[PDB]
């Protein structure tokens, strides 16, 4: 009975400890997955606006030929 | 076989424990400060059974007060006899048990149990010859139920040759609306079958029905319920507290009352039934004490003794009366209702007569029956239990504290065995 009385209380610690563990992990994972996903969305936004900046130059550098002829 | 160590655990335990000490103190002529002021000397003959002596010849109860919250014990300490108890024998925590057997038996209670056993040990060394221990507690809560049974299991380890006695208050939906009490009770019973020699089954279903039906109290209070318990406890221990011939110590009582090690769950009765408001101007006749003390209305266990058979009976009469007439009426019941007594235990009814009556009465009779009808009580709890357990309801409170479903199944299984064992000898 004494051996069992210890097994029970150590089982309660192990389970409450592991709840803390899982929670701490599941949180850290979805908080990192969020940071990556948002940074990516911003990266692709900035990407599109920077290819409009080089298309804008291909227009300013297309006219610069037409003018001189 | 001289000194008894008393322990009271939890809310229910400390309330009835206190009331018990209130009563017998008055009977033994001990005042709240602990000095003696009584007439007869019968009061001081076996005073050493429940009390210690100190300087100034003050009498201190051999009692240990246990709880996991300070509530009830602060109230007891500011109660009537509050200052009588040994201040160091107050052992309480703060967390509480939350009516959870697991909290009381495995976690919150384990954190406190060692400190209690230190006070037990100190009292047990003061003993010239220790008989054993009597515990007072409920089986429906957490502290008294869970921590109480833990203390028993632990005490049996240090004192395996001593006698373990208990006043165990069985739960009833008529008194408590806490849904988990059947879990607590079933778990406790398992412990009690294994680790007690004597258990007085004080049923709150009985105490309520008695208060409401017989005593005509439309709104029974704990004080009303406890007045009955207090009266029963006084009577049941009378043979222990005053000079007598029968069942004069816990072991002798156990040998007379317990034909089989597991079947040690007694059915207490009392007469005349009294309320704190009742007048009781007219003392009862000896025949009246007898017809009532065997009447189901007077049983504190809420079982119909006509549904089973008496394995053993102890009957205690108090007050100045015709000891001649006591024997005739006692022999009358046995010979009238001979079918309800097992034939394979000859002369299973034993009687004692103490001259000093209980407080406020001239004539009183107390009943202690090892009836096989006690199974009805365990059957009741078993049904309340399975109703929930088949759907695994409310188990998360317990598994959260480290327990497992298997431990419930075993407790359920063992109490079902107890019921069947009580039935085995009922048809013998
Ligand atoms: N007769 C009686 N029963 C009580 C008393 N207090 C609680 N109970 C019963 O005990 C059960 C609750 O257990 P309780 O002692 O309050 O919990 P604990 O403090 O953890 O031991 C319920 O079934 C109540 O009916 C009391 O003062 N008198
Ligand atoms: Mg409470
Ligand atoms: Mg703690």
């Amino acid at each position: 009975k004494r051996e069992h009385e210890r097994e029970v209380i150590q089982k309660a610690i192990e389970e409450n400890n592991n709840f803390i563990k899982m929670a701490k992990e599941k949180l850290a994972q979805k908080m990192e997955s969020n940071k990556e996903n948002r940074e990516a969305h911003l990266a692709a936004m900035l990407e599109r606006l920077q290819e409009k900046d080089k298309h804008a130059e291909e227009v300013r550098k297309n006219k610069e030929l037409k003018e001189e002829a | 076989m001289r000194e008894i160590v008393h322990i009271q655990a939890g809310q229910c335990g400390n309330q009835i424990g206190a009331k018990f000490w209130e009563v017998i103190s008055d009977e033994h002529g001990i005042d709240p400060t602990g000095s003696y002021h009584g007439d007869s000397d019968l009061q001081l003959e076996r005073i050493n059974v429940y009390y210690n002596e100190a300087t100034g010849n003050k009498y201190v109860p051999r009692a240990i007060l246990v709880d996991l919250e300070p509530g009830t014990m602060d109230s007891v300490r500011s109660g009537p006899f509050g200052q009588i108890f040994r201040p160091d024998n107050f052992v309480f925590g703060q967390s509480g048990a939350g009516n959870n057997w697991a909290k009381g038996h495995y976690t919150e209670g384990a954190e406190l149990v060692d400190s209690v056993l230190d006070v037990v040990r100190k009292e047990s060394e003061s003993c010239d010859c220790l008989q054993g221990f009597q515990l007072t507690h409920s089986l429906g809560g957490g502290t008294g139920s869970g921590m109480g049974t833990l203390l028993i299991s632990k005490i049996r380890e240090e004192y395996p040759d001593r006698i373990m006695n208990t006043f165990s208050v069985m739960p009833s939906p008529k008194v408590s609306d806490t849904v988990v009490e059947p879990y607590n009770a079933t778990l406790s019973v398992h412990q009690l079958v294994e680790n007690t020699d004597e258990t007085y089954c004080i049923d709150n279903e009985a105490l309520y029905d008695i208060c409401f039906r017989t005593l005509k109290l439309t709104t029974p209070t704990y004080g009303d319920l406890n007045h009955l318990v207090s009266a029963t406890m006084s009577g049941v221990t009378t043979c222990l507290r005053f000079p007598g011939q029968l069942n004069a110590d816990l072991r002798k009582l156990a040998v007379n009352m317990v034909p089989f090690p597991r079947l040690h769950f007694f059915m207490p009765g009392f007469a005349p039934l009294t309320s704190r408001g009742s007048q009781q101007y007219r003392a009862l006749t000896v025949p009246e004490l007898t017809q009532q003390m065997f009447d189901s209305k007077n049983m504190m266990a809420a079982c119909d003794p006509r549904h089973g058979r008496y394995l053993t009976v102890a009957a205690i009469f108090r007050g100045r009366m015709s000891m001649k007439e006591v024997d005739e009426q006692m022999l009358n019941v046995q010979n009238k209702n001979s079918s309800y007594f097992v034939e394979w235990i000859p002369n299973n009814v034993k009687t004692a007569v103490c001259d000093i009556p209980p407080r406020g009465l001239k004539m009183s009779a107390t009943f202690i029956g090892n009836s096989t009808a006690i199974q009805e009580l365990f059957k009741r709890i078993s049904e309340q239990f399975t109703a929930m357990f088949r759907r695994k309801a409310f188990l998360h409170w317990y598994t959260g504290e480290g327990m497992d479903e298997m431990e419930f199944t075993e407790a359920e299984s063992n109490m079902n065995d107890l019921v069947s064992e009580y039935q085995q000898y009922q048809d013998a």
